[PDB]
């Protein structure tokens, strides 16, 4: 019952030090003999591991990271820190925190592969503001129903940074349902919309509702989505 | 640093296939060699360390194997489910170094879209904004074509789309398309129609309405 | 308490020995794998060098050892100790203190050529390495 | 010295099963230095344990050996199909070296009766001066068959030579043939040449026999 | 990556000797040993003996003791294994292994084996005749039919149909060593009864050794 929870902002500006916390549970860090460790992958590439660090506070580094990384140890907390200086365009990027092993060649060291992750956290980087979302009603109607189907949803426009989280009914409806990836809209805004398909009979009987979070913007919307009789 | 070659960058496979991925060091790294799964929106999930040992949970079909720098991953009939991408890593030393990735693709039946069509609300209306949904659900292969007409005239540069991952169950694709306009163009205009081309549809087809009949 | 030079991988102290490297392969999941090196570095020694392992010894440590290698440990790494020190006095000891396992040997004098060796201890679905490397003089 | 004993000689069972092989010393192990060993025809032997429990390099996580002392164990959790072959142990503790003498694990299917043909020779053979009989039994499980060639109903011994090919990797059957050779003057005494064979699938020992010139 | 290659299949007369060569690589040669292990055809694995090659020290089986002798050339990182007046019952694959390198141990660095037939026969090359299609070769709706490939030596031969056309429903056998020292192999296939008068039937035996290539046609009756 180890868990990893990732925390720290989701916009930094360029040049500025990107900052962000990992809370461990289930567990003490100053009783491992793992380490705690942070890997970063940028929108639609691979894995690259930022470095780590032991209860004792010693830290070990990506040398491609050219010192840019600094790592600590909060053992009374059970946190630990990734600090990134002077980030870029090129920095935004899912940040996982994670379990895992030490290096061989170390005198006394357990060797393992990341085991535990947080949920990861999406930073950007840009100078651009924080914008809440606006969110709308895709009603159902006669001209999205098939048969005895019917798909309704919720448009989430106008937003940055990314990204929003878009349940429906608070979790207890997930089946059918589509949240699409976002699109970077001509202002520089983002926008997505999440659909789901149900019962057309239900349509008088089962309320509906959209669940949007924004957490760079503290936002949170629930909109009922009406049903239309025509 | 140990670099990771990882083969193939994309496989496409149809269920119940064999898959089999690879990689390859530049040096020893013993037998400490992970396998991890991304699903998408999902943290990556280990399934396979010292090279050939199971994550507790993981199905049988998943094995690995080695044979000194070469490593291997095979499922031994694909799943849906299965559907991610995978990374080799290697533990032995630091730096951490991950494979380049390998994105597999199912491959299924065809299967025609559901083409909805959503007019904008009325509070989007109000602050000043007009966005029409076209909505593609659940057809196969990717490749859809979904243009605009307003009034019979065709839209170009006022529209945006976006696409699902295949889903875990069924592995088709959704797509989204929103046009956009000013609340003044909208109202200037009867015939909203999503023409939608697709290799499971016999013909091309229409999606329409007629602004505030509903 | 007699002090080993070695690794002590189970969870309990020895009421009679003393272990210079210790991790309590207990707190370690299935996942992981432990490394634990000594190093021997005098001109003459005398001193006790065992492990203890809560689990299985591979190989009959320290009668035989692995010979370390760029490859995965296998049989044919299996030597006798005395012929990877290359001394003839090696005195040899064994002990039990629960479901620990205790070996040790004993080296005094000088070592001809600096030599390096391999002992596992595996519990369960987890392993562990010993690997000490004793110097010549110089 | 340690004698091996591998009980029973051959295991049979379908994909998807579990498999337990036993080996058994005449005395403990030292140290439990003993190894498995998979081989496949036409091939050199596979290391597939060691240690007893050690996994060796590059072996799928559904092997595990274990066991001490004048008994230990090798268990394949789900086997498949590229698992079928003969299995030795093998102990190092003790000089000499010994190996057990192997398990074959095989395909197992529904009872089949052989189809059992006969050939008379050839005329083209005759004219050298000998004479091969031969009769053959096509697609059968499992593989326990017994021949006997009986001419003008007087049992046959030591004049023919029989063979048998591996277990067909489509239908897990297999087939069998038997050549009785004899002069040609030998040939041309007698007149009822009978191929009698016995098999599970069949109720009764089953006799196919041709008069010579017939 | 460890690997050891060993000489190829070799023939030998009775009372003559051979010498088996394996070559190393991907290790270093002089930190091990090298053990032989034999399989005779259709036996299992046996212990044969054991070198040192960082000492020179051996093992040998009780059996092979004095008969059987080793030695390497480290330069060439190449361990010989040599054995004298063969008899029939040397006749096995020998395969040498990466050893411990201080007491008989092996592993799993196998070489690809060395086969040794050991016969008083030269080679020769088949006689091919047919098994032909009769009444008494049907079982319901299927006709058996095939080749007696007879009397050759060495070992192997191959064995097609109608050019690779048919493949489906063959059994080529193992062959067996007659009394001779010659070797005698089946080839049969199954085939509909309906397609006996219309189709024609050849089996392609090629005995590389003897260069021998038959080509015979197989017809009813
Ligand atoms: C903890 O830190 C000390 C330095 O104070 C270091 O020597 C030791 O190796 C560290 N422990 C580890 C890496 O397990």
């Amino acid at each position: 019952q180890l868990q990893l929870q990732e925390s720290g902002p989701g916009l930094v500006k360029p040049s500025e030090t990107l900052s962000l916390t990992c809370t461990v549970s289930g567990g003490s860090i100053s009783r491992s003999p793992y380490y705690w460790g942070w890997i970063r992958q940028p929108p639609g590439k691979g894995l690259e591991w930022f470095g780590s660090v032991y209860n004792n506070g010693s830290t070990y580094y990506n040398p491609s990271l050219k010192s840019r990384v600094t790592i600590s140890v909060d053992t009374s907390k059970n946190q630990f820190s990734l600090k990134l200086s002077s980030v870029t365009a090129a920095d935004t990027a899912l940040y996982y925190c994670a379990r895992h092993g030490g290096s061989t060649g170390m005198k006394v060291v357990v060797i393992a592969p990341p085991d535990y992750w947080g949920q990861g956290t999406l930073v950007t980087v840009s100078s651009a503001s924080t914008k809440g979302p606006s969110v709308f009603p895709l009603a159902p109607s006669s001209k999205s129903t098939s048969g005895g189907t019917a798909a309704l949803g919720c448009l989430v426009k106008d937003y940055f940074p990314e990204p929003v989280t878009v349940s429906w009914n608070s979790g207890a409806l997930t089946s059918g349902v589509h949240t699409f990836p976002a699109v970077l809209q001509s202002s520089g805004l983002y926008s997505l919309s999440s659909v789901v398909t149900v019962p057309s009979s239900s349509l008088g009987t089962q309320t509906y509702i959209c669940n949007v979070n924004h957490k760079p913007s503290n936002t949170k919307v629930d909109k009922k989505v009406e049903p239309k009789s025509c | 640093d140990i670099q990771m070659t990882q083969s193939p960058a994309t496989l496409s496979a149809s269920v119940g296939d064999r898959v089999t991925i690879t990689c390859r060091a530049s040096q020893s790294i013993s037998i400490w060699l992970a396998w991890y799964q991304q699903k998408p929106g999902e943290a990556p999930k280990l399934l396979i360390y010292k090279a050939s040992s199971l994550q507790s949970g993981v199905p049988s079909r998943f094995s690995g194997s080695a044979s000194g720098t070469k490593f291997s991953l095979t499922i031994s009939s694909l799943q849906p489910d299965d559907f991610a991408t995978f990374y080799c890593q290697q533990y032995h030393s630091y730096p951490y170094t991950f494979g380049q990735g390998t994105k597999l693709e199912i491959k299924r039946t065809v299967a025609a879209p559901s083409v909805f069509i959503f007019p904008p609300s009325d509070e989007q209306l109000k602050s000043g904004t007009a966005s029409v949904v076209c909505l593609l659900n659940n057809f196969y292969p990717r490749e859809a074509k979904v243009q605009w007409k307003v009034d019979n005239a065709l839209q170009s540069g006022n529209s945006q789309e976006s696409v699902t991952e295949q889903d875990s169950k069924d592995s088709t694709y959704s797509l989204s398309s929103t046009l956009t306009l000013s609340k003044a163009d909208y109202e200037k205009h009867k015939v909203y129609a999503c023409e939608v081309t697709h290799q499971g549809l016999s013909s091309p087809v229409t999606k329409s309405f007629n602004r505030g009949e509903c | 308490k007699k002090v080993i030079h070695g690794c002590n991988f189970s969870s309990n102290v020895s009421s009679k020995y003393t272990f210079t490297d210790s991790l309590d392969i207990s707190l370690v999941d299935d996942s992981a794998h432990i490394s634990c090196n000594v190093h021997l570095s005098e001109p003459k020694y005398n001193h006790l060098v065992g492990l203890n392992c809560p689990g299985d010894i591979i190989p009959d440590c320290f009668f035989q050892v692995y010979q370390p290698e760029s490859e995965e440990l296998e049989p044919s790494n299996i030597v006798y100790l005395d012929s990877q020190i290359n001394i003839g006095d090696i005195e040899y000891y064994e002990d039990a203190e629960g479901d620990d396992k205790i070996k040790l040997f004993l080296i005094v004098g000088s070592v001809p050529k600096t030599t390096s060796f391999t002992c596992i201890c595996k519990k369960d679905k987890k392993s562990a390495y010993m690997t000490v490397t004793i110097d010549s003089a110089g």
